[PDB]
């Protein structure tokens, strides 16, 4: 029922990066998971 | 060759919104019945056209029913006489036009339908020639039968000055001057070419009142519509 | 050409109002007369001179006509 | 120098600098012009777009921008000039190569 | 029965341009009329006249009527 | 940053019931709609007269003209027509009898059979007065100009193919297959009938 | 009470079809209105000038 | 069954301080929690000389305190296993820590420490201006932030509402430290400020707790204005970047409005989509549908986005530089129909999408602590579950169609358009979509 | 009425687990050991396709009635794979259960995989695939998984660009019919009652039967002319369900597995300290934990400049070095325990994160460990066999994987 | 996916008529195309209705006419809607092609040159019109004009005689002529179809002669409310003369009936014929004075070859400006002098106002555009 954080689209400029404080939380940690759905956008996760 | 062009008297229908005089028409008529009407034709007119304008429908069956006209042919194969209906026109003096000259010597009298939108001035000029008939300057003289009018085209007319004071007895009782008979056939030769002048000018009045509220209506819509652009503001901001 | 394929254009931002939201004759005496006499002084010495021009070789040529049809005293 | 005179008097009578206009934002797209255009660097190509942008809206409004704001003579950058006499150059290069 | 129009033609006729017109019309009248032999008329003089005239008389003629 | 750029002014140009900037806009909506939506709807309004009367007279048009109205009816005098004689006339192009009929000829068409007729009628249906008969002088097989005071049902007769009709009109011994057509009319005055 | 531009919304002009039948019934009440209003000020103009001023005088 | 399970669900505890701090908690049997303190503040309350403050004060809150300098406060919550958060909205800033039951003392400690202590030290404000400088810079490569924000500042011109978060640039720039503490003291106050917690937690436990560390806090005054909707459009043309962003929207009611729960149904019909998406052609909502099968549209969703005195209501879009024109003709298409002819199931159908979509949304202890924390501030009270299943049940297709006419019908939206937009609807041509000339 | 989790292993291998907690809300979910892994050279990519495949015609139910039905009640149907299983999860009301249920099994144990069907969704591998790759993170461990490795774990949870048009309706059925059966099988619930889940599961899931990974290590380098580095370097590490990956698990946090303060500098962060004394610059680096049931991979990500990246990976590779050589107070170990402790009771905080550790302990387990044993086995660790996985990781073969412009990135053997 | 863009029909109405892309700023002088359009369908219906009550046999034709205005229900307005309806055309086309030359829409060549064609097609029809009636001036305008063709070497004696049917214009002529005025207004329908075919491969000039891509406006809602507008103030233009001076622009003598012995006094055609009807009297030999008459409409088809500026519009053009304003003022004076008798001063008028037509077309403007290019350095 409820949207994802984020709307995926194809061929869309990716979002820029030009601080520490907005950088950080990025680096993986643990294994990637694959999601899809009905409802809710394509994700994949740490 | 010179040339006098007629003066623009103040008639009752001058005005935009101003229609005929219709007592003044009903006038005019009797001059065309009892002047004109043994020279000039006016094939273009019926005694059924007078009615609702400057006589009744008994009135008009009287002065129709007071001319002869041709008619047939009946079951013998012969061609007779009849009195007049209302659906019958305005009778023509001549059989022809050949016979017509011979008449008033090699001059043709044209036919009045028309004459006032047929002419140069109208109503104005026709009101000119009949009134404005004077004796000829010195050093000037025409044909024998060829008369002296400075507002005919070349100075000189064939045609006898067809009116002078009491020519006829008005229906009304007016007083019949020379021009009280020139003012009132002139009013009923301009209804004769253009019958619908009262209709065109009620209609005139109409369109200029809807169109008075249309068009800043329409121009309201308009600067409501375009009033998007009109308002806009541009920016231009590079990198 | 459909819209979407005119032309390039880059970085030019437009702001605007709802028909709805505004007046139809915003200053319309106020600030149209002033625009309207701007305009006309602007044109006037290209647009009026040839009209000046034919007016005088009208009246001329008229007048003349008239006296040329008059006699002459011989 | 003697008709630098008319020339600087004729460039406000024409008076496309009331529009916030260069001339060679004026001249009319032939092939050669379209192409020239087409060779613009993307900083000469915007401002142009934005010169008639601003021009075409003045016009739709039927007025001017103010005295301070319009494009003086000596200011007119003649910023088409190289492209389009290349462009021109070339063409006339292969017309002649034809024969 | 005196016709307002022949009666309006005079009071018109005693204005300063008819007056002046009817002495430019009785000049070639005894010019014409007192020479023998040239086929010169006097046409002209009279229409001026009458123009001057009749002008008049249109303006007030139709309040009699 | 794009957080730099804020919207202009627009006072000028705005509805006074929309300057306020402290206040709700959705009080003055219905009634700036109002206004606007007014003027669309009056300027409607406006045209649909205008075109009714456009529309209504180029229609007129096509309907008959005055000159063929002068000619729809025909006014005929009763005094002019003795009992029992026919008076022919010229009617849209056709001949049309009007015949003075006796107190004779009213009860020999009344008391007729109804039935041995090819078209059957009575008599007080065919015309609005008894000693009155008006018809078109059109026979109605293949169009003749039937013959007044013959034949052998004593009324009209026609030496085309070999048609009788009765005093009424009404066809007895022939091929014709309806009667002689009754044109439409009333009495205006006692002395006078108008056909049309 | 809101303005009389703003009931003339509400009411009338708010749905499409009570939109369009306003205009049809106006137009039938401005015919009417306007036709006989403008013949006045036609035949006041032309005071004792028309047919319809001069009939009495032969009926 | 749903109905039952609504009737047992855990009620939400209400207290109140001598200042005013009102104090509200959610109890259930859990090893971990999150407490929080939500503030009426933001940008609506900033003016055009201070805008950006609010967001600027954000940045310094867990950059060290008087108590504990530096990183004191950072060390001390990362060794306890806690998280510490932060956010701000136009009309609602936020501090919240997620932490282990057990911490609740130490952890309602330090948020009583941020919020009143807070060292705003002059060497870390000169820091952390560059720091907002560059977050601006990155934000202007979003081109959904850029949209959004353009909406509001058309939509809302001339207001406090068309103002930014982060403030202009000129401002982060210039801000002085006497400007954020001046700020704080204005707009911190008990009575605009409530404390929340939801996870393993006595509520008498959390009264008391707030009691002695949030006792301090202060009870001329900052009274919100109305702000005033203009049908307006802003275009910033750009054939540069690949895709078009779109968002168009009319006025919505605002926070306490019933009507609200009925527009939520409506927007659930229509609902959203993206190329992602597994049904297709097969999927409920037309516009979703007809987009999938056509390739109108990359991505879509309907929101109903709520302000105090006012809100946006409508839809954003991303799509092809060819389709701008054909996106917004099926959607306007939608509204109209919702507007007019509205059918029972259909709206049985998002009646269920809205009960499904707010009792799966409160799941863990932060989403259902951020609801209590603001709904307080919106309502001035939590709504229990089983009265938003009243309001919904309520609902039938005789009131979405009446609902929607009000909101949508004939109506002057707010249009802002971002990227190669010449296809993009000229305001008339949008304005005469708002209307059927048929209903 | 206190409600804790019930638990059920069938005679046929098969797992039911279900907690009646009496919510408005009943999630639902059939845990089936068939990731990635499970692919080999020939079928690659088919798990990819299958996981897309969902809502496509089944036997019992037409594609269009999956869709229509399920949205009719307000529900949602979502697919998961990680490299070892698959996840498939309904979400709803509780009086819509068991119209879920029934989409659920049709999906699951009979979908038809129609040929005209399946064609028409191949292209969605290439959306999903660009989508997903606009996350840097997406090519680095998909490559260091690849570098890493010889078989199984080596194959991609996203099917490769050769593939994308060719995978058939029968490798889809193949991989069906061979991997979805009820001793590979777990089947969770919460808001329903065990009872009448367990007679579904007997009569609706009861489906017939049907090598271990080698690590190699090796490198891959994606040049791509990036102004940032993403770059991770691991070793082979410990298996999940054995004591040691316990000891890992407090190692990563030790070194620091992420943030805990908005917009902070990381003050207890071991390598986040390390990298930034000797670089200012934007940059992020964290310890990198993947446990399997066969294997495991431990080590870091580091993103930094371009001509940064060698300075940034050596000051990470250092500090494990003196974690390893045995520098390491009780302190450390104690605030790392603690932040590990509080993660995994926050990850089992949501509904969602529940069902999700109930059925991943199925699979990989024969049954359910309780919060409190778990946070036990957390203490159990020692400081030394903290100092042992770092050891471990120091002298272990290492697998690296790097995307970026790479003219300033080492190579393995320059470390 | 409407059904605006699909439905094969409205795609074609659609294109054309709603979603053109239009210049933001085209002016008042852009309205004469779709005002030209009106004109067509207006004379198209008033002259169908008319066709409906007339008669071309020589001895009814003037008596049918005039029955119309007497006796026909509303024909007197219907009548002289269609004669003045033919004035507000050739007002509208004069106006158009003045748009044209001034803002050099001409550089559209096909567009143009089907222009010229509809002109010379609209112009064959009005002649033939005013012949109709069988008045003095439509009969003794007709012998005249037509006679012309008689001064061409070889051939020219036949083809009048071939024209007319006979040795005079009489019974056969009349008739014809009643045909080829039917059948020609259905000709120009097309061509003026095609005429937009070819302008909607480049859409629209606008009065800065600069390219207008960068700001186009859907065709709807803009210029759909401004035609309305236009149309409107044509209307009232055409009331005016129909309901307040219907013979204004006419001639009396064409209210007395055709005859051959009997000529008017100062025979001319009709008031937009006059400027050429005096080119023609410039010349005293007779077959120079018809390639003169010919060469003044032919001319057009000339002026994009004689384009010399590197500026498309007059807009920032000066010296072209009062240039153009004397060729609108001289045209003025060509249509006052045609209307004279041939006498003095009016002869060397005439001749002068002749000369200066040309001189201004074929020198002096192409000078002018060629001056202002080095005055602007290029
Ligand atoms: C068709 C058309 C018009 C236009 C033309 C005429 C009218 C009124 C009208 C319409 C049609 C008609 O019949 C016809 F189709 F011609 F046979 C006669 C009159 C309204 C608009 N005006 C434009 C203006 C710009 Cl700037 C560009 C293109 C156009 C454009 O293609
Ligand atoms: S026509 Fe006389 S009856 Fe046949």
């Amino acid at each position: 029922a409820v949207p994802a954080t984020s709307e995926s689209p194809v061929l869309d400029l990716k979002r820029s990066v030009l601080c520490r404080e907005s950088l950080r939380g990025q680096a993986a940690g643990r294994p990637l998971v694959a999601s899809v759905s009905l409802n809710v956008p394509a994700s994949v996760r740490y | 060759d010179l040339e006098l062009h007629p003066p623009s008297y103040p008639w009752s229908h001058r005005g935009l919104l101003s229609s005929l005089d219709h007592t003044s028409i009903r006038r005019g008529f009797q001059v065309y019945k009892q002047v004109c009407s043994s020279c000039h034709s006016m094939d273009y007119v019926a005694y059924r056209h007078l009615v609702g304008v400057c006589y009744t429908e008994d009135e008009a069956k009287a002065l129709a029913e007071e001319v002869e006209v041709q008619d047939g042919p009946n079951e013998d194969g012969e061609m007779f006489m009849r009195p007049g209906k209302l659906s019958d026109y305005f009778p023509k003096p001549y059989p022809n036009p050949e016979a017509a000259r011979a008449a008033n010597n090699g001059a043709l009298p044209p036919d009045l339908s028309y004459i006032v939108r047929a002419r140069h001035g109208g109503e104005d000029y026709v009101f000119s020639l009949l009134t404005g008939y004077c004796e000829p300057p010195t050093g000037v003289s025409l044909r024998e039968g060829l008369y002296f009018n400075p507002y005919f085209p070349g100075q000189a007319i064939g045609m006898a000055p067809p009116i002078y004071n009491e020519v006829l007895e008005f229906d009304d009782g007016t007083p019949a001057t020379m021009s009280q008979v020139a003012k009132d056939v002139c009013t009923f030769l301009r209804w004769a070419a253009e019958p619908e002048h009262d209709h065109r000018k009620r209609m005139g009045l109409k369109m200029l009142l809807m169109m008075g509220l249309l068009l800043p209506l329409v121009y309201a819509m308009k600067r409501h519509k375009w009033s998007v652009l009109k308002s806009r503001k541009l920016a231009y901001r590079p990198p | 050409r459909q819209f979407g394929h005119l032309t390039r254009v880059r970085h030019v931002i437009t702001y605007s109002l709802s028909p709805f939201e505004q007046r139809a004759f915003p200053h319309y005496f106020s600030k149209g007369i002033p625009n309207v006499l701007r305009r006309t002084r602007a044109c006037i010495l290209r647009v009026a001179p040839p009209f000046v021009a034919f007016y005088l070789v009208y009246t001329w040529g008229t007048q003349e006509f008239e006296k040329s049809k008059r006699k002459n005293p011989a | 120098r003697w008709l630098e005179g008319i020339r600087k008097w004729y460039y406000n009578a024409a008076g496309f600098n009331k529009l916030g206009l260069m001339r060679d934002d004026t001249i009319h797209e032939n092939d050669d012009v379209k192409e020239a255009i087409r060779r613009l660097p993307e900083n000469l190509y915007n401002d142009r777009v934005f010169r008639i942008k601003r021009a075409l809206d003045l016009s739709m409004r039927q007025q001017i921008l103010p005295k301070e704001q319009w494009t003086k003579y000596e200011e007119d950058k003649s910023y088409l000039e190289p492209y389009l006499k290349e462009v021109i150059r070339e063409r006339k290069e292969r017309e002649e190569w034809a024969k | 029965l005196v016709d307002p129009l022949t009666t309006v033609r005079e009071q018109c006729e005693q204005l300063e341009k008819c007056v002046k017109a009817r002495e430019r019309l009785e000049l070639c009248d005894e010019r014409v009329s007192s020479r023998s032999q040239t086929e010169e008329d006097c046409t002209e003089e009279l229409l001026d006249f009458l123009h001057a005239r009749d002008h008049c008389v249109a303006h007030k003629l139709f309040n009699s009527l | 940053s794009h957080t730099d750029i804020k919207v202009p002014d627009f006072s000028d140009y705005r509805r006074p019931e929309v300057l306020d900037s402290t206040k709700s806009s959705k009080e003055s909506s219905e009634a700036r709609k109002g206004f606007s939506y007014l003027v669309t709807a009056t300027t409607t309004v406006g045209v649909a007269y205008a075109a009714k009367n456009v529309v209504s007279q180029f229609v007129s048009s096509m309907s008959a003209s005055a000159d063929v109205l002068a000619m729809s009816k025909i006014e005929i005098k009763l005094s002019d027509i003795p009992e029992g004689k026919n008076m022919a006339f010229k009617w849209r192009g056709k001949p049309l009898f009007v015949r003075h009929r006796t107190k004779k000829e009213i009860d020999q068409e009344a008391a007729v059979e109804v039935s041995q007729l090819r078209d059957p009628q009575h008599d007080l249906e065919r015309v609005k007065k008894p000693e009155w008969v008006i018809l078109i002088g059109v026979c109605t097989h293949l169009g003749c100009v039937p013959i007044a005071n013959a034949g052998d049902f004593g009324g009209y007769y026609c030496p085309c193919h070999g048609s009788h009709y009765d005093a009424s009109g009404r066809i007895r011994k022939g091929p014709a297959p309806l009667n002689l057509e009754v044109p439409s009319y009333e009495f205006t005055s006692d002395d006078m009938v108008i056909v049309g | 009470a809101p303005t009389l531009t703003a009931r003339l919304y509400s009411l009338l002009f708010r749905r499409t079809s009570t939109f369009a039948l306003t205009i049809v019934v106006g137009a039938l009440f401005f015919e009417r209105a306007f036709d006989q209003g403008a013949d006045a000020i036609y035949e006041h103009i032309n005071e004792g000038k028309l047919w319809k001023h001069i009939k009495h005088k032969y009926e | 069954t749903y109905a039952q399970a609504l009737q047992s669900v855990p009620e939400t505890q209400v207290s109140q301080l001598d200042n005013g701090l009102r104090v509200a908690s959610e109890q259930s049997s859990q090893p971990t929690c999150t407490v929080g303190v939500w503030i009426d503040a933001g940008s609506r309350y900033e003016s055009e000389k201070n805008n950006g403050a609010g967001y600027f004060v954000e940045h310094l809150a867990f950059k060290g305190t008087k108590n504990r300098p530096g990183n004191a406060l950072e060390k001390e919550v990362e060794s306890m296993g806690a998280h510490l958060n932060a956010y701000s909205t136009r009309e609602h800033t936020a501090y919240y820590i997620k932490a282990l039951s057990k911490d609740l003392p130490k952890a309602v400690e330090l948020l009583a420490d941020i919020v009143q202590n807070c060292s705003l030290e002059d060497s870390q404000i000169e820091k952390e201006r560059d720091v907002i400088l560059q977050e601006l810079q990155e934000n202007d490569t979003s081109m959904r932030d850029v949209v959004f924000n353009y909406l509001h500042a058309t939509a809302f011109q001339g207001t406090p509402l068309a103002q930014s978060v982060e403030g202009p640039s000129e401002n982060v720039r210039k801000l002085s430290r006497a400007d954020l503490t001046e700020y704080l003291s204005r707009h911190y106050k008990a009575p605009r400020m409530v404390l929340a917690a939801a996870g393993g937690l006595e509520h008498r436990q959390l009264l008391d707790l707030a009691q002695k560390h949030f006792s301090g806090l202060s009870g001329t005054v900052p009274t919100l204005s109305p702000c005033r909707f203009t049908g307006s459009q802003i275009c910033h043309r750009e054939d540069g970047l690949p895709l078009a962003h779109v968002a168009i929207a009319v006025e919505g009611p605002g926070w306490a409005h019933p009507d609200n729960v009925a527009l939520q149904v409506a927007n659930a019909i229509i609902g959203h989509y993206d190329c992602t998406y597994g049904g297709g052609a097969h999927l409920s909502s037309p516009l979703a549908s007809i987009a999938a099968t056509n390739k109108l549209c990359q991505s879509f969703q309907t929101f109903n986005i709520c302000y105090a005195d006012t809100g946006l209501l409508g839809a954003h879009f991303v799509c092809d530089h060819m389709s701008i024109d054909d996106m917004m003709f099926v959607l306007q298409g939608q509204w109209m129909r919702l507007c007019t002819s509205a059918t029972e199931s259909e709206v049985l159908r998002g009646k269920n999408l809205l009960r499904n979509a707010l009792v799966s949304h409160l799941d863990g202890t932060t989403p259902v602590c951020e609801d209590i924390g603001r709904s307080l501030l919106t309502y001035g009270r939590r709504i229990p579950l089983a009265e938003w299943e009243s309001r919904i049940a309520e609902v039938d297709a005789r009131v979405v169609r009446e609902v929607c006419s009000k909101y949508f019908y004939d109506q002057c939206p707010a249009v802002a358009g971002f990227g190669p937009i010449e296809q993009l609807p000229d305001y008339n041509r949008i304005r005469s979509g708002m209307f059927w000339l048929r209903f | 009425h206190p409600q804790d989790l019930e638990f059920t292993r069938l005679p046929n291998g098969l797992v039911i687990a279900s907690l009646e907690n009496y919510a408005p809300a009943s999630r639902i979910g059939l845990f089936i050991k068939a990731g990635s892994r499970y692919e080999n050279s020939n079928n690659l990519g088919t798990s990819h396709l299958l996981r897309l495949a969902s809502s496509l015609t089944t036997k019992g139910a037409s594609s269009f009635k999956i869709t229509r039905g399920i949205e009719a009640v307000g529900g949602k149907l979502s697919v998961t794979s990680t490299r070892e299983n698959m996840a498939y999860t309904v979400e709803c009301l509780r009086d819509d259960v068991d119209i879920l249920m029934e989409f659920l099994l049709n999906v699951t144990t009979a979908p038809e995989f129609r040929r005209w069907e399946v064609a028409a969704l191949q292209p969605q591998l290439r959306i999903d695939k660009a989508v997903a790759l606009q996350n840097p993170q997406a090519h680095v461990i998909e490559n260091l998984h690849a570098a890493a490795y010889r078989n199984a774990l080596a194959n991609s949870l996203y099917c490769p660009d050769y593939r994308i048009g060719k995978v058939t309706p029968v490798e889809l059925h193949d991989y069906v019919q061979n991997h979805f059966t009820s001793a590979r099988m777990a089947l969770i619930g919460l808001g329903v009652s065990h009872p009448v889940l367990k007679q579904v599961a007997e009569q609706f899931l009861n489906i017939r039967g049907g090598a271990k990974a080698k690590y190699h290590g090796g490198e891959i380098r994606e040049q791509n002319g990036d102004s940032l580095v993403h770059a991770a370097l691991v070793a082979e590490s410990a298996a999940i369900g054995s004591a040691e990956a316990n000891a890992f698990s407090v190692l990563q946090h030790v070194l620091g597995a992420g943030p805990h303060v908005k917009r902070g500098s990381n003050a207890t962060s071991s390598l986040y300290q390390a990298v930034a004394k000797g670089v200012h610059q934007p940059f992020d680096v964290s310890a990198f934990n993947a446990s399997y049931s066969d294997s495991g991979l431990f080590g870091f990500y580091t993103i930094s400049q371009a001509a940064s990246a060698g300075d940034v990976i050596k000051a990470a590779y250092n500090q494990v070095k003196t974690i390893a050589q045995g520098n390491l107070s009780n302190p450390d170990v104690q605030a790392a325990k603690n932040k590990l402790k509080a993660g995994y009771l926050m990850s089992v905080e949501s509904s969602e994160g529940f069902l999700d550790e109930v059925g991943s302990q199925a699979l990989a387990a024969g049954s359910y460990t309780p919060p409190s044993t778990v946070l036990q086995q957390i203490d159990a660790v020692a400081d030394a066999d903290v100092i042992n996985a770092a050891k471990k990781f120091v002298s272990g073969r290492k697998s690296m994987a790097a995307s970026g412009n790479l003219g300033h990135t080492p190579f393995i053997d320059e470390l | 996916t409407n059904i605006r863009k699909s439905h094969p029909l409205m795609k074609i109405v659609n294109n054309a008529f709603i979603d053109l892309p239009a210049p933001s700023n085209i002016s008042s002088w852009w309205n004469f195309g779709s005002l030209l359009g009106i004109c067509l369908i207006l004379q198209i219906l008033t002259g169908l209705f008319l066709a409906m009550h007339y008669t071309s046999d020589t001895t009814t034709a003037f008596s049918s006419v005039t029955h119309i205005c007497r006796d026909v229900n509303y024909g007197w307005i219907i009548r002289y809607m269609h004669a003045n309806g033919a004035s507000m055309f050739f007002i509208c086309l004069y106006m158009h092609v003045g748009r044209g030359l001034y803002y050099g829409s001409y550089t559209f060549l096909e567009t143009w040159n089907i222009g010229v064609i509809l002109l010379l097609t609209v112009m064959a029809t009005a002649f033939m019109g005013y012949v109709l009636p069988w008045g003095q001036m439509s009969f003794w305008g007709a012998t005249v004009i037509t006679n012309l063709l008689s001064a061409i070497p070889y051939i020219g004696t036949n083809l009048v005689e071939w024209i007319w049917g006979g040795f005079s214009v009489d019974k056969a002529t009349l008739t014809r002529f009643f045909a080829f005025h039917f059948i020609l207004p259905f000709i120009i329908m097309a061509i003026a179809m095609v005429h937009l075919l070819f302008l909607h491969e480049t859409g629209s000039n606008n009065p800065t002669g600069i390219s207008s891509d960068v700001d186009k406006i859907p065709f709807h809602p803009y210029y759909t409310i401004k035609d309305i507008l236009g149309a409107l103030l044509l209307i009232l233009a055409l009331m005016l003369l129909v309901l307040f001076a219907p013979d204004l622009l006419g001639d009396p003598d064409n209210y007395t009936p055709a005859n051959p012995l009997n000529t008017p006094p100062h025979i001319k055609p009709e008031w937009y014929f006059l400027f050429a009807y005096a080119i023609l009297r410039s010349i005293p030999n007779k077959l120079g004075g018809v390639l003169a008459l010919a060469f003044s409409i032919l001319i057009l088809a000339l002026i994009p070859l004689l384009h010399t500026s590197k500026q498309r519009s007059m807009m920032f053009r000066p010296l072209s400006q009062c240039l153009f304003w004397a060729l609108v003022a001289d045209l003025l004076t060509l249509t006052w002098i045609g209307g004279q008798p041939v006498e003095h001063p009016y002869i060397t008028i005439g001749q002068l106002a002749s000369v200066l037509y040309f001189l201004l077309i074929l020198v002096l403007m192409p000078t002018a555009g060629t001056i202002e290019n080095k005055l602007l350095k290029w």
